[PDB]
């Protein structure tokens, strides 16, 4: 996260990746709650709404926070998110 | 069936005029309590300008130093006073943008 | 059964009765034919005359007054002498009465308490309506700004809500009717119709005013086609106002039923949630008339194709 | 209050605090009707409309105003508002 | 008849909105693609300024 | 019943045509006659302009006086080639109240 220092980021909140006709946005949700430090900045733990491997998605791809906490200026996701396993193969679990 | 004919239109004028609301450049003027639009009840506290309106009253750039030592050439430019910032009383040109209002600039009589 | 006016009981002379409102109307309207012999002319019935109807409820089968308004307009005929009213309840005078208002970042509740306290209007108390509206400069009339911040209140996942007026200013939520009648023991004819006309598939937000919020949020796309619109209003300044705004557009067409009824269910308005078979409608237009025989017609309709269309 | 010198503040204004997308604004009702004097400031009673231990808010925070009047330039209150009790529980009564 | 009525007001909707499009002063950024006007799905790459703002 | 309804389309464009004139930002040039704007028929004689299109086209402030006695510096500040003043022949863009012009100023294409 990016924004106002002294902002308070709380869990529960939701931020998105950018909708386009191709593909709709995909949501992930906050586990912590914190605030925007010194740097003007906190990182936060966030899970996808919806399960599967979509939710695996890539390095800043998740720009758009979808609330409206005052405060905040920018989001981004650093690290691909990662897990989201799909349904076990049919030869798998042969 | 005069009647549906005439409350139709009255329904044109009334729709078309709801419409252009909130649209267009429009006069204005400056006052202590904030801007105040021509053809609007109050004054709007909160407006955004030109960035060249913001300028300096006076000495807006040092602009240059050109010698030192055996002379000292430099300089600070007075602004104009055309150019100078808003200040109240100024009839201004304004951009209504539904609630956001910006100010294009100062408004003067064009001269032959 | 009983028409008060200010002081008389004209229901000695009324050939018939006809309580009729849209969801979208501007009051609720009675249209009360009269003849007009020497006995009424005396009384000078003029417009601005305060009329209270007063009918056997259906739900206690007490009198209780189902319409209480003023005389909006008289038309008399002079070789037959029948004359015959179009009486409004208060929210005329709302629709009709233009001003401008300036409003900060607030509610709904808030702003039609501000209009009522300005205009001395009387008022029960309002439901939170709790949607926070941007700022906005209105120039329409009073009952014109209140359906205008209450649609922007539907958007943004508010409750939909509908002022009526009876004897103090009533915020009335639509689905909290006391009782949900039921039709079907008393359908003389329906008219199921079904359609795409107004389904909205896909909306592609591009929002004028900045939190650059743009998207789309298609909900359906596979099954009814890409039935996709643009929503480009300054109020979305948000990414969740957006996505609320989106999912407050989707319906899968027009889906209403044209329902005519033998008997008068006599408390019935618009936005009141009624039961055809097992399913359930909302009462878009309700249309009573009062002839010697009590008789009702409803249009109602699904709470999706509602929201899209009026709101 | 806060604003230009001369401008008319009524009875029955309402002010209001910071709504967010968490809290409604809590809303508060003027009780005199006052003018802004030499100072460009000027003192006003006020209650919670609601009543409750919720309208016992923090100094600084009725920062709203409700309907625009020209003229007004801020407002806020010094002190926190004091009062509002709320319904007596059960236990006590008892 | 309330229908031909609403109706009607939706073309009077619709009417207004499609004469007021691409008119009137509205708000921008300026990006690497080109001119990014608010409200507009596209950046326009050919786009006029004024002189003023043409300064070194 | 389709008459009906183009007619009515065509009293919607009508109304709207009509709604929309006289509103708006729109270019124009100037001439000897006076202002020309795009889609109008005649010049317009008499017109407002910014105050900051008013400058001189030489020498618009004398800016400062630094030093006297040893030496003199004090200058004159020449007006660059994109604040000079309106002349005949100048693209502009014109905003539209009714039949009140106000010159926002010159216009020229946007380098990448
Ligand atoms: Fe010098």
């Amino acid at each position: 996260f990016t924004g106002v220092q002294g902002t308070i980021i709380t869990k529960g909140t939701i931020v998105t990746t950018i909708a386009t006709d191709e593909k709709q946005s995909i949501e992930f949700e906050l586990l912590e709650t914190k605030t925007i430090g010194e740097n003007e900045t906190v990182d936060i733990k966030a899970e996808s709404r919806i399960v599967g491997t979509i939710g695996n998605v890539s390095k800043g791809s998740i720009s758009v926070l979808l609330g409206s906490i005052s405060g905040v200026k920018s989001i981004t996701n650093k690290e691909d998110f990662r897990g989201g396993t799909d349904i076990e193969d049919e030869e798998h679990f042969r | 069936f005069n009647g549906i004919a005439r409350i139709l239109k009255e329904n044109m004028n009334k729709s078309v005029a709801n419409g252009t609301f909130g649209m267009g450049c429009e006069l204005a003027e400056i006052t202590a309590n904030g801007l105040k639009v021509n053809g609007y009840k109050d004054e709007i506290q909160d407006y955004l300008v030109l960035e060249n309106l913001t300028l300096k009253e006076d000495y807006f750039t040092f602009s240059d130093e050109a010698l030192s030592g055996e002379y000292r050439h430099k300089h600070k430019i007075e602004t104009p006073k055309e150019l100078k910032p808003l200040r109240i009383g100024d009839n201004v040109l304004v951009a209504v943008m539904g609630a956001e209002f910006v100010v294009i600039g100062r408004v003067v009589n064009a001269k032959p | 059964k009983i028409i008060l006016n200010g002081k008389y009981d004209i229901a000695n002379f009324n050939e018939g009765i006809t309580l009729s409102e849209a969801i979208d109307g501007v009051a609720y309207k009675m249209d009360v034919s009269l003849v007009e012999p020497k006995q009424l002319k005396d009384i000078n019935i003029k417009k601005g005359d305060k009329i209270i109807l007063i009918d056997i409820a259906y739900e206690s089968k007490k009198e209780e007054t189902i319409f209480d308004g003023v005389v909006w307009e008289t038309r008399r005929s002079e070789k037959s002498k029948k004359l015959t009213l179009s009486c409004r309840e208060r929210t005329v005078y709302m629709e009709e009465s233009e001003e401008q208002y300036q409003f900060k970042e607030n509610t709904a509740t808030q702003r039609i308490e501000y209009y009522c306290k300005q205009w001395n209007i009387p008022y029960y108390n309002l439901a939170n309506t709790g949607k926070k509206l941007a700022k906005v400069i209105h120039k329409t009339n009073i009952l014109d700004m209140i359906k205008k911040d209450l649609k922007e209140t539907a958007t943004k996942g508010g409750d939909l809500f509908r002022v009526r007026m009876d004897n103090k200013l009533k915020l009335f939520k639509l689905g909290t009717n006391a009782n949900v009648y039921k039709l079907d023991s008393i359908l003389e004819d329906a008219n199921f119709t079904s359609s795409f006309n107004d389904a909205v598939t896909s909306v592609k937000v591009l929002g004028k005013s900045k939190d650059p919020i743009i998207g789309t949020y298609k909900k359906d796309a596979d099954k009814f086609g890409t039935l996709q619109k643009i929503k480009q209003d300054e109020k979305i300044k948000n990414a969740k106002e957006a996505k609320k705004a989106a999912e407050a557009m989707f319906n899968s067409g027009e889906e209403t039923i044209s329902v005519d009824c033998a008997v008068d269910i006599n408390r019935i308005r618009a936005g009141d949630k009624v039961s055809l078979k097992s399913k359930e409608y909302y009462v878009i237009d309700v249309t009573h008339t009062l002839d010697s025989r009590p008789k009702m017609k409803l249009n109602i309709g699904s709470l999706e194709y509602i929201r899209r269309k009026f709101y």
